[PDB]
């Protein structure tokens, strides 16, 4: 019971830094999430001069 | 470009690694809900379809309004869209740091606690050798006279009524 107490408690730190993981992804995510709405504003512009033309 | 939408991600195989499934089943959304991000990154690129001019200035008697257009879509670039959230993500990442920090420093004393313990019951004599009082040093329940007496001093032999 000790030992898997041990084990337990890194499993717990690994959690952590995969927490720190997680946030970094986070902020990844929203970026990704504004790039692709630019995209799509660029999009919607051309789509716009086409049917100008 | 297509760099930070299209061709780009996170790794989840360490993050797999350590969510304890019905503790962590946010995971399961945020596996999904950023893929709807990367689903429509699948779409949207930057430039979706070059506007070949000379097609247009061979199929228009005047091709001055070919090169007016020309020059107005080179004149036009959008830039990246403003950001506002940075700095709750920061915010949320100090945040996240400091219970972190908090959260190993309760590790390391637990940790410290159960390998004291594992040292002790190490370093306990084999109740082969143990005496009865030697016993009673190392649990030091005993059975004392200010103390729910019983003949057999049991688990549950008092009380529990």
């Amino acid at each position: 019971g000790f030992e898997e107490a041990i084990t337990l408690e890194e499993r717990a730190q690994k959690s952590a830094e995969a927490q720190i993981m997680l946030f970094q992804a986070k902020r990844e995510n929203v970026q990704f999430q504004l790039e692709a709405a630019y995209r799509a504003r660029l999009h919607h512009v051309n789509n716009e001069i086409k049917k100008r033309l | 470009a297509s760099k930070r939408i299209a061709r780009s991600s996170i790794d989840w195989a360490k993050m797999a690694e350590s969510v304890p499934e019905s503790q962590k089943a946010m995971y399961n959304q945020f596996k999904a809900k950023s893929d709807g991000y990367i689903r429509k990154a699948l779409s949207y690129p930057e430039q979706p379809s070059p506007i070949n001019w000379e097609h247009y200035r061979k199929s228009l008697t005047n091709p001055a309004m070919v090169d007016a257009f020309k020059k107005q879509y080179e004149a036009l670039k959008v830039p990246y869209p403003e950001d506002k959230v940075s700095s709750q993500i920061d915010a949320q990442e100090a945040e996240a740091k400091k219970e972190i920090t908090k959260f190993i420093q309760e590790s390391r004393g637990r940790i410290e606690n159960y390998k004291a313990e594992l040292g002790k019951l190490g370093q306990m004599i084999p109740f082969e050798h143990m005496t009865l009082e030697d016993f009673f040093e190392a649990f030091p329940e005993k059975v004392l006279n200010p103390d729910p007496p019983s003949p057999n001093v049991k688990k549950k032999p008092f009380k529990n009524n």
